[PDB]
């Protein structure tokens, strides 16, 4: 029987470490898309102004 | 009498070992059901990684 909780140890060890590594992926992915954002926003305001911009001149 | 003597002895150490070993069967089985679910927490935790 402790042979046994020896062993069950060793897996939640191993739950911990992929929990871990997957939270740090998304971590990543979170950082990039947030600056993702801000570049397509950039962009659709920058295109608002032109489409406006170009039946004032006209 | 070999049936007589030796099953009522081996009744005896049955129930005398199952009074001590079923209760860390308990303890041994229900642990081995944890294994059952640390294991398939870690191959969807790893194909989720």
């Amino acid at each position: 029987d402790s042979y046994l909780k020896h062993q069950e140890i060793v897996l939640d060890t191993l739950l911990p470490q992929t929990v871990s590594n997957q939270w740090r992926i998304n971590n990543d992915y979170i950082r990039q898309t947030c600056t993702i954002v801000e570049e397509m926003n950039i962009q659709q305001r920058k295109q608002i102004n032109d489409l406006e911009i170009y039946r004032k001149r006209l | 009498t070999s049936m007589k003597i030796q099953f009522k002895t081996a009744m005896p150490p049955t129930e005398v070992l199952l009074e001590s070993i079923q209760s860390k069967v308990e303890s041994i089985e229900q642990l081995q059901r944890k294994l059952q679910h640390v294991q398939p927490l870690e191959q969807q935790n790893n194909e989720m990684c």
